[PDB]
């Protein structure tokens, strides 16, 4: 795979040189903020399935016709999919946050997600819309969370937010 | 009353200890994905090996590099890795040659699909295969045929599929496995005393169904 | 690549499951030793040049015969190559150190080692010198967990060499 | 596979004769009995959920230990594999019925059962028990359908019985 | 063996299930035709012989060079054995008939079929004819359906041996 | 979608064979049958409405708490979605009838019915007091084999959903 | 799958409504016909080998050229082939007639049959030809039994024409 | 079964290779953890009884209609399941925290789950309910780390019950 | 698998108890010894190469005929295959070493390893000699380490002894 370490080595590794003092500072600054980084995750996986459960709700009262006879997410079993499908992007957005990197993100789960959907006649607008009411819920909880020492979670709820609209984007 | 230590009092694990088939048991299935590491590529291609020559040794000579050079480009899937691992010199010295058509087909069975023979009928099917066309049509049939493509179809490495209930099973297929098992350290191998002898004995199989053909 | 972080993604993504307790518990691991490994890299980038001066030199005294003419250790072109080589070496240990994981060391140094090594004739018993001498030199400038890091993976070269 | 007419046939075959006019007979009553025969079928089918679910029950009620700790029905991954093995034995003994013939059971369901039992630590006398708990039950519904013809079954509940009965023995 | 029932229960037991409404459906269809297969089977069996003896005939009028010295439709035992194969064909056809499938005929007389005629050099030009033949005198015994289950059965085996 | 003619066709395409007196057979099952099963259908249609209306009430009266604020029966929206998706299976009802197989139920309904249900928080529950208080009501505007048909399908959801 | 009933089921679906009266009737007469639609399938399979047997004869008289070194249906191995298709394809269709749609027919057998003609070299023209010569011996078949109730065919007929055409036209 | 320890001697043993620098990273994390782990663990194990009446009780007030007659709740057989269960999740919990990783949870209480609770109708509302309760007491005896650990796991059930 | 947690588990399961407070104080105490634990590891890990090289020469000096031809070391695929399975067991070794528990070993590694032996004609009691070999090799690295902490690995050291031996016994 690759994440936020593996990658500036990589880079270092091609200009034949190592590491800069400057590019050392990135990574021993990000391992400063890892208990910030971790919990955040937790948050996330903690709340899954609510995170999910939600967001549907609210994309089905939004886009009645989906669930209408001729719609994409009728019958069952084409909802069952919808379902997973929203959950896996979110699995795959967490993954990314720990790592620090979209990467895995985008080539495990994005690659080639658009065209399959457009194959299949599934409406990509509503998929991303579905993803991005799962964004909003999550950093719901990401950022209001109980028993967790006080402080500023700003920096990582962006990059949050980032992978989201990553995936909104390429999927739209 | 309604918690108390049981009298047996086996632990959940236990029935798989007990056999030594506790890696097999709900075995991991490895997969290869669309882009994939360096790390993920060699995990597979350990995994096939250690299955389909049945956790004989091989050793930095045995390997067949252009195989594994064309799964590392993506030119072939691994489905067809296992079909070149299978059709292979090393391979046929080991299962095929030294030992005979009906100890063959038990281990194929074994190695391309993690269980044991099912019935009487699948000897017949796979025998006189081999007689009107090649070894190679034989081993294609297993591949290629629905079983092998319903469960590890492609790109994913052949895992057993015994000592766990498979929808269509025989009975007896638990036992008859557990006879070609034989534990974590045991391997089939051309080369030990007396030579590669069937384990499955020929009466049980027909304690299964015997039609005519 | 090979880092404690990209192995539990890679398990869970395997099972298909989110990651739980279970994984981050690894994780947190990986980013307390940091500070450690950390340190010991940026010990060893600074003096790298030294090492390596070091270690080349120390290869020469343990088998004379090799800067004789005709032989491999003969001709500046060589020697430029060995050092080159050992800063190889020397540069990826540092990597791995931060990278916190092997990852960098195989992909690099390992896979494929024996065989270049065997078409090109470079006898792995040399590398191995080189970087005792080396293990030996570190073994000052550091010290408690930095120094165990640093070693750990020193080593790990030398078993897949030999 | 194997089924009464099939049997008559192999039987006649080894003679190397045609069919005797008095085999004949046997299974042109056989024809006649189909109706009869399906709906028996039909009954468990369309109750197997039930059948189960109630056999269960039952089995737990009686033998306490195999649900509490250390037991065999414990935990519920174990549970659940008895459930499914219930229906499994079930499915077949409905096959042999349609059939009207013991064989399809005999080969597939039962033979080497024991032996996995055995292996496993599984107590076959409980599984044996099981396998009754259901024949009750499932004769319960055979007997006492709705809105079918009224008339006598016996002749078919008997033979239910003996499947289940062959089961019981093989298994224990 | 194929019979309905057989591959009912076959499928259903593949995909893991019970036989629900759709196999029974089938079930049904097999045991209402039953009454005029059966009756078929009843016109075969009597006439048995008689059909016997006007197909092995006929075979040797098609053929005749058969019946000349040097051949196989000359001397006793073939002609013995002509009659036997012939009366083999007649009771499956039968057998099949009341079975509700041509499971009888498939394992018993048409695996194997090319094999076994290649290497004993039988023609199966002639079981055709004598089928045929047969066929065209079943044509008067039997009537409506029940003729219409004897003509498949006998059928099936000509498009088997051709 | 599994109907009888569709299957027969399937087993005989793997197989690689022609269909031959075996399935067609099945296949005359599934025609003789229909005149019932379409009859059947007829009557559900017509009465749909009314069955429905029966159904949710039904539900209700046996789970009261349901039309308490905060629950889930509680509020029109949620009435109304609860109709719609009883008249849904009576429609699959009626449409299997027609096809003559479970093939409808099971790609609309029944796949994927579990994780639907439980995403939701749907209990299985109240579904089959639905269907149970339908079948009641069925067992008066029909009779004979109609019934037993309608009956069959009917309860095919109930073991489904149980 | 498909066939005339569950298609009309589907479109149904998609208005999300019953069955119309209407279309039951389109399906209660179907039925009325089975006997008809079932003789016709008995008929084609009951002659199979015969059918193409003759229309191969047929094919090669005209086209002599297949048959000499250079051509398609040389040597022996190709010839196997070339006899091997004709027969598919002929199965396919009979399928077809007895699920009463043409669907099954287009999916599994004509879906890639062109393009795959064409990379081998294999004249498409010819593969036509061979169809249509096998449609009329089959019609033959169908249109002239014995032992069958007389009565009017032709609507069955016609159907079954259409299905050998669509065949030819897809193929070349 | 999962943990940590067993997780990373798994990924070593599959490619075959010794343990190595990266996996003791990782143990090392579990064993840091521990220290929080084992203290949340004695808080649960002696306040036990009191955090499973208080659940009980509460998914009663919730669900009134439970303790009525004819329904699950009610009889004392039902309400001394209801309890033994709770209090077997809580065990695993324990035993998790302990462990150090979800595996006790998974093997004993997750796998087979739906099934189990498909077939005795038991809803998994009810258990969330029982957690819930129980994570908010929680929430008072612990705090911090110690705390967040508790969380994990119980909302690890709470994710697989729904 | 199992370790010296789980295990712990596992034995209060069947009980059907929490964990008593005293075994808590164990696993409390086993906890603490980690990082002496750890450094343990560390050391086979360090020196894997070397244990194996040694015991090796050492073994093949003492029992020359593996060796010589007709031996069981001897051709050269033999010595290979020998060596390999010394590393094997070793790794295990190792492995079991961190989780503080003998199973890991004995399942997957010693788990048939005498039965394949015999097969092989592999000499069980050599076997053995080389495991020991290896064990004292291994201890002397555990033992004696360079830049750790001086303290007490004794504990350490037994359970490691202990390791090795049920090895050596079960595979003699
Ligand atoms: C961020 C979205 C919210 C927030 C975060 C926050 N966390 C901490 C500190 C810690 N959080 C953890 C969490 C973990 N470390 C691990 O190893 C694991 C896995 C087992 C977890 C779950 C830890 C251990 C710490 C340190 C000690 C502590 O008591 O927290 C802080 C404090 C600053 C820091 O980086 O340490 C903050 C701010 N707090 C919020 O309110 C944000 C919404
Ligand atoms: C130093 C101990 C001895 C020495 C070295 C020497 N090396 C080569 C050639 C190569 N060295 C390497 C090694 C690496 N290249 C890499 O990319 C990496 C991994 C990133 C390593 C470790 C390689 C690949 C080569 C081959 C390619 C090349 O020749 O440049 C030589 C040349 C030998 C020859 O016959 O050409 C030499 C001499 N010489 C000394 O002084 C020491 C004895
Ligand atoms: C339930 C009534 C009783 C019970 C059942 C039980 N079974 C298992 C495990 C297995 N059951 C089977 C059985 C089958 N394999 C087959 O082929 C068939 C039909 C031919 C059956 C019925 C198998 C193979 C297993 C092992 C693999 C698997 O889990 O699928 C268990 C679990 C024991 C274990 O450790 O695996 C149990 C509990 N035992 C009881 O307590 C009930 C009386
Ligand atoms: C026996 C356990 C019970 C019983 C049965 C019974 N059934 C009939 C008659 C029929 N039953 C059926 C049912 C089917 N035929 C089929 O083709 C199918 C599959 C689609 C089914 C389910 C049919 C059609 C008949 C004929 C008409 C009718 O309903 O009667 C009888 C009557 C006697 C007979 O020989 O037909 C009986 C007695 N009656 C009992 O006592 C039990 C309730
Ligand atoms: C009749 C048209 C011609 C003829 C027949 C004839 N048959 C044989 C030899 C065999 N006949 C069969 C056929 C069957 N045996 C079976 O088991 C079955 C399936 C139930 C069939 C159809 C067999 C197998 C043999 C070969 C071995 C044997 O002896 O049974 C012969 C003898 C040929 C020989 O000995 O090489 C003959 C002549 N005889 C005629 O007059 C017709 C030309
Ligand atoms: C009726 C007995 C109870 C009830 C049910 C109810 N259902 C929903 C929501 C859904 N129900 C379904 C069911 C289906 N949709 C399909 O596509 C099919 C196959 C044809 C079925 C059977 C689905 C998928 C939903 C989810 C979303 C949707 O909009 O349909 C609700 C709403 C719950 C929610 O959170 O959305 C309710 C309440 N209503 C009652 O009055 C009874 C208690
Ligand atoms: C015969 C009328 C004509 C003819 C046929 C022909 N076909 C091949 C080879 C193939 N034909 C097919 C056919 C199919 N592919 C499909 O998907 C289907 C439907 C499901 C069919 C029927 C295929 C796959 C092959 C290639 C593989 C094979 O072994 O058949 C040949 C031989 C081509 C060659 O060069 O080997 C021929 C001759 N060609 C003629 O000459 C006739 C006009
Ligand atoms: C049409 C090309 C020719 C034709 C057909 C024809 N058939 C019937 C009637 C029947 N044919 C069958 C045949 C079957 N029914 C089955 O269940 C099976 C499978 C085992 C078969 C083969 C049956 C049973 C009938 C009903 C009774 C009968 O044979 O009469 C008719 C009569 C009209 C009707 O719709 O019933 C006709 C016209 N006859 C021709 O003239 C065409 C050449
Ligand atoms: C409590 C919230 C509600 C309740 C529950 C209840 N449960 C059962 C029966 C079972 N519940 C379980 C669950 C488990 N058993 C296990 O071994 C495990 C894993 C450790 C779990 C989680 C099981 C398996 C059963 C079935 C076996 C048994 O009989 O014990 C019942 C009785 C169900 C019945 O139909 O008899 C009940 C009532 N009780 C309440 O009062 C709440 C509504
Ligand atoms: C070396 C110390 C001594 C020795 C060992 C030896 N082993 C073999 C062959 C095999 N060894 C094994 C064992 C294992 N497979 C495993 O996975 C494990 C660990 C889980 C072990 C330990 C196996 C399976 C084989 C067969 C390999 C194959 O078939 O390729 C040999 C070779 C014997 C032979 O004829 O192949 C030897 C020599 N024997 C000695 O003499 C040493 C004292
Ligand atoms: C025992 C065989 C020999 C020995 C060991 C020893 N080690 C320590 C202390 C530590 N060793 C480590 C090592 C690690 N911790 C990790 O997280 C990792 C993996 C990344 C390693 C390799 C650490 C961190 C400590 C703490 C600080 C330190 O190293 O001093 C001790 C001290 C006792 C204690 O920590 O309780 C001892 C005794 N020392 C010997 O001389 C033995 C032969």
């Amino acid at each position: 795979m690759q994440d936020a370490f593996t990658k500036a080595i990589v880079a270092a590794d091609l200009r034949g040189s190592f590491l800069s003092e400057q590019e050392l500072n990135q990574l021993t600054n990000l391992v400063k903020e890892s208990n910030k980084r971790l919990d955040a995750v937790n948050a996330i996986t903690g709340n899954a399935a609510e995170i999910i459960s939600d967001a549907a709700h609210k994309l089905f009262a939004e886009q009645t016709d989906l669930i209408r006879p001729g719609g994409n997410a009728y019958p069952n079993r084409r909802m069952a999919a919808c379902l997973r499908d929203m959950e896996i992007i979110l699995r795959y957005v967490s993954y990314a946050l720990l790592a620090g990197d979209a990467s895995v993100l985008e080539d495990r789960c994005l690659n080639g997600l658009k065209e399959t959907y457009v194959a299949l006649g599934t409406p990509t607008r509503s998929v991303a819309r579905a993803v991005q009411l799962m964004k909003e819920t999550a950093i719901g909880y990401v950022n209001s969370p109980s028993g967790v020492t006080r402080g500023d979670c700003s920096a990582l709820v962006n990059e949050a937010a980032t992978y989201f609209d990553k995936a909104a984007a390429s999927i739209a | 009353y309604y918690s108390r230590p049981a009298p047996r009092a086996t632990a959940d694990g236990d029935a798989q200890t007990k056999l030594g088939i506790t890696a097999v048991a709900p075995a991991q299935a490895v997969e290869l994905r669309p882009n994939f590491g360096e790390t993920e590529l060699q995990a597979v291609i350990r995994a096939t090996y250690k299955q389909l020559f049945g956790n004989t040794y091989i050793l930095e000579a045995d390997r067949v590099v252009q195989a594994e050079s064309l799964l590392r480009n993506g030119s072939i899937n691994v489905r067809e890795f296992v079909r070149l691992l299978a059709k292979s010199e090393l391979y046929k010295e080991r299962f095929f040659h030294c030992t005979s058509n009906n100890r063959f087909i038990e281990l194929t069975f074994k190695h391309l699909l993690g269980r044991a023979p099912y019935n009487q009928s699948e000897f017949v099917e796979h025998l006189d295969r081999y007689q009107k066309s090649g070894y190679d049509a034989e081993i294609d049939s297993y591949i290629d045929s629905d079983e092998y493509r319903r469960v590890f179809g492609e790109n994913t490495v052949p895992y057993f599929r015994g000592f766990k209930y498979q929808t269509g099973q025989a009975a007896g297929v638990f036992e008859r496995t557990l006879k070609l098992y034989g534990g974590d350290a045991d391997s089939d191998t051309n080369r030990n005393r007396q030579g590669q002898l069937r384990q499955v004995d020929p009466q049980e199989l027909l304690r299964s169904g015997r039609g005519i053909v | 690549m090979k880092t404690v972080i990209t192995e539990v993604i890679a398990s869970a993504d395997s099972q298909g499951r989110f990651l739980n307790n279970t994984e981050l518990q690894a994780a947190n691991g990986r980013f307390q030793r940091a500070t450690a490994s950390m340190e010991a890299a940026r010990a060893l980038t600074s003096n790298a040049d030294s090492l390596v001066k070091g270690a080349v030199q120390e290869v020469y005294n343990k088998f004379p015969y090799l800067t004789q003419p005709g032989q491999m250790g003969y001709g500046d072109t060589n020697q430029a190559k060995c050092a080159r080589d050992i800063s190889h070496y020397l540069r990826f240990i540092t990597y791995s150190l931060v990278a916190g994981g092997t990852g960098p060391l195989d992909d690099y140094i390992v896979a494929g080692l024996r065989e270049v090594n065997r078409t090109f004739n470079l006898s792995p018993s040399w590398y191995i010198e080189a970087l005792k001498h080396i293990k030996g030199k570190v073994g000052s400038q550091l010290s408690g967990q930095p120094l165990t890091e640093a070693n750990a993976y020193i080593d790990y070269c030398i078993n897949a060499l030999s």
